[PDB]
DNA sequence: GGATGTATATATCTGACACGTGCCTGGAGACTAGGGAGTAATCCCCTTGGCGGTTAAAACGCGGGGGACAGCGCGTACGTGCGTTTAAGCGGTTGCTAGAGCTGTCTACGACCAATTGAGCGGCCTCGGCACCGGGATTCTCC
DNA sequence: GGAGAATCCCGGTGCCGAGGCCGCTCAATTGGTCGTAGACAGCTCTAGCAACCGCTTAAACGCACGTACGCGCTGTCCCCCGCGTTTTAACCGCCAAGGGGATTACTCCCTAGTCTCCAGGCACGTGTCAGATATATACATCC
């Protein structure tokens, strides 16, 4: 048959296959299921959308239409949950906020 | 024409809205060559890694100065003292 | 031959803001916050999977790994967005 | 060569502008001295671990990953650098 | 009377829970704390004996230590009192609030 | 199904924060500090007994074991001796 | 059959501490001395926490060594706190330490 | 049933104790702190040896991992006399 | 009201961003075999709930003193501006060195099987450590 | 300075239950063998790191003057501590019930391993504008 990929048949933007081989290839367990690739792919998308999101309103508050890291830094630091997430983290290049 | 004490103070504004770093790029590079000598002479380094050791660093001082402003003011006063550095310092774990 | 997520991230960029640009700084930040949550849910998993006695890391394990990293409406939401797209994945 | 006051090339104007950024408007005149003392404590913790891991690749040059992982072992993440 | 002058009752007691380690809190209300937390993240729920100690031991030597950097912060501001205020101050340099 | 615990903050009475006080090395207190901790420790034993509970339901049980609380405490940089493990 | 501890000269199991590595998702593979080394420096830091907690049970005139003396032992110590700088020892108390701000004058 | 065979460190920790104080003895909950202690000790050191292989591209943890891990470890002169304690067992081992 | 730093608009314009090519490595499909996992049944232990006593701790109220807080004065140290000096940054050059990739070899590790001994559980005892008491000594507050 | 007094510590007394010693069993460790892939050594080679140099100019440095803030002292008053009395609920010791977590045995289905085949992502090469820097200016902040 056709080779259809395993992110197109979840409806994903990220590989399921290149995580299932990180999986796989990082000591973490002696198997891996069929579904946790694609659970991790599915939370990993959300994730970077919802950054992305935040950070392109931010660029477009400033006039710019090109993200760069002071926007994330913005981003995520106006953003309660996503400080928290990223609270012992340093973004290269960010500053603070004013 | 003078402005108050206080007024060109502007610098914070100036400072907290730009991203660049505020060390100069040589010293910090010699002192961190001096002190790796200690550690093993005859080191080379990549200046992606000297970028590195330097926002990491100049981030570090950042958020230590912003905690001892805080006891600054717990103690009534604006001016900053190396007493207010020692408990910020102290309250985070590192003494 | 240096593997990124790069097109990918271009690809979610191109979602959620049709028109709007990202420098090669921001997208290599982007690279290492997935790498770094990646490697966070992935020990969680593998310690969740140790404590239980077992060898198959599931999605089970990668639900209860989300839920005890992310805080509040975050794991919420990407629980549902995991859980549909596993749904999807299955009768597919 | 050997080096020596590089700890003097950390200047009182750079402090200035580092307390600035983060929000201070008076500073005693003691406060530059603590700093960089600070600042080397700060430093030789990091570079530490980074020559560790330099060596232990059989490696010469210090690299940027070894300052990722050194900073990532103490809990100071720093994305921008990983690739 | 005899009446001792107010701080010598203070510090015979700080020498005195200094000396010993056994809980300062009582028991039964910890328990009936825990469980009337834990309710509402999910009914019907059972405790062994032994992890309600476990929350007693953490909780107390949290709170020790957090009074360690509350009176350091007290003593700062040139006070001997501890005040709400020195709390947040200790949990905002930690980095909790 | 039992009966709902309500107002159970108020048996963290004061003289049991006044001990946790004087082994702190506390000598004077304020009237207000009482509500105060009795605020945070509710917030701490919030977060420990979220994650704990967490680990409980996808152990698949009923009951709570030390494991699930000495992990709790783990994951938050908050490690104990002394309770297996 | 003679056991691996004993060519080492150690009293910790060199058997038990290659199978927990072998069976922890390490590595793919586990090389021969790394379980000797990892047992040497366990009984190595074992042995030095027990000579002080035993130190302080004797200064108590105590011939039991209980958490207490673990606490003042691992307390009293400038690399042994640090190494356990964020561990919880359960019946351990504190250090007596006034402040000499409070005390009177 | 049967009742499970539970794993400690305690005969080996005894035996440590016996060396260094004879006349001492040691009580369960002190026992247990110690176990907590050893296995705490040992995960860390593993985990560290474990990104230290992943790090270089390697598939086998050798003693070298374990030295490098215990220098980034150990704190002061705990890593010198840890690190001298281990290459003597390991010379030791292998001489035999 | 005049001084002065501050955001706004326009012109330049380039180096980084977005797009088009070959291919080769990694992902997908199909089949096979075995062990990890789920189900059902059994059982006992340990969790919950209740009662009763008893007593030690908590709660409450009053008096008083000492510590927090506000105000005032003073002197010192920090900021501000200006003129001078220095060294950082930039643009080049050269050399050479170490990290990276490739190839071949071989030793060390996993896998499997058999033998056996060390370690964990169940008993069996006995003394370090603790509650209680008495005496002496010690800090503590008033004269 | 004494002197009376709550308060703490040492010695001595029972007294117990938890620590220390021992036997039996079985599962985990050890020894031996074989296969094979990971690791190591040697060679090449090229990018990038170190070193030098020359010039520009902006940033650092040093000095002086003034003033705003930190610090010390004093007085007030309120609110925390100490103590005595009363009231309440924790704790300890029972008992009774049952549910749920651990164990055992069996089945079966899902995941690893193998191999084949192709397509998607990644370097390389190419064309274009978003944002920075300049020049001028009205404006908002400040004294």
């Amino acid at each position: 048959a056709k080779a259809k990929t395993r992110s197109s048949r979840a409806g994903l933007q990220f590989p399921v296959g290149r995580v299932h081989r990180l999986l796989r290839k990082g000591n973490y367990a002696e198997r891996v299921g069929a579904g946790a690739p694609v659970y991790l792919a599915a939370v990993l998308e959300y994730l970077t959308a919802e950054i992305l999101e935040l950070a392109g309103n931010a660029a477009r508050d400033n006039k710019k239409t090109r993200i760069i890291p002071r926007h994330l830094q913005l981003a995520v630091r106006n953003d309660e949950e996503l400080n928290k997430l990223l609270g012992r983290v340093t973004i290269a290049q960010g500053g603070v906020l004013p | 024409h003078r402005y108050r004490p206080g007024t060109v103070a502007r610098e914070i504004r100036r400072y907290q809205k730009s991203t660049e770093l505020l060390i100069r790029k040589l010293p910090f590079q010699r002192l961190v060559r001096e002190i790796a000598q200690d550690f093993k002479t005859d080191l080379r380094f990549q200046s992606s890694a000297v970028m590195a050791l330097q926002e990491a660093s100049e981030a570090y001082l950042v958020a230590l100065f912003e905690d001892t402003n805080l006891a600054a003011i717990h103690a009534k006063r604006v001016t900053i003292m190396p007493k207010d550095i020692q408990l910020a310092r102290r309250i985070r774990g590192e003494r | 031959r240096k593997e990124s997520y790069a097109i990918y991230v271009y690809k979610v960029l191109k979602q959620v803001h049709p028109d709007t640009g990202i420098s090669c700084k921001a997208m290599s930040i982007m690279n290492s916050f997935v790498n770094d949550v990646f490697e966070r849910i992935a020990g969680e998993a593998s310690r969740l999977a140790h404590y239980n006695k077992r060898s198959t890391i599931t999605s089970r394990e990668i639900q209860t790994a989300v839920r005890l990293l992310l805080p509040g409406e975050l794991a919420k939401h990407a629980v549902s967005e995991g859980t549909k797209a596993v749904t999807k994945y299955t009768s597919a | 060569k050997v080096l020596r006051d590089n700890i003097q090339g950390i200047t009182k104007p750079a402090i200035r502008r580092l307390a600035r950024r983060g929000g201070v408007k008076r500073i005693s005149g003691l406060i530059y001295e603590e700093t960089r003392g600070v600042l080397k404590v700060f430093l030789e913790n990091v570079i530490r671990d980074a020559v560790t891991y330099t060596e232990h690749a059989k490696r010469k040059t210090v690299t940027a990953m070894d300052v990722v992982y050194a900073l990532k072992r103490q809990g100071r993440t720093l994305y921008g650098f990983g690739g």
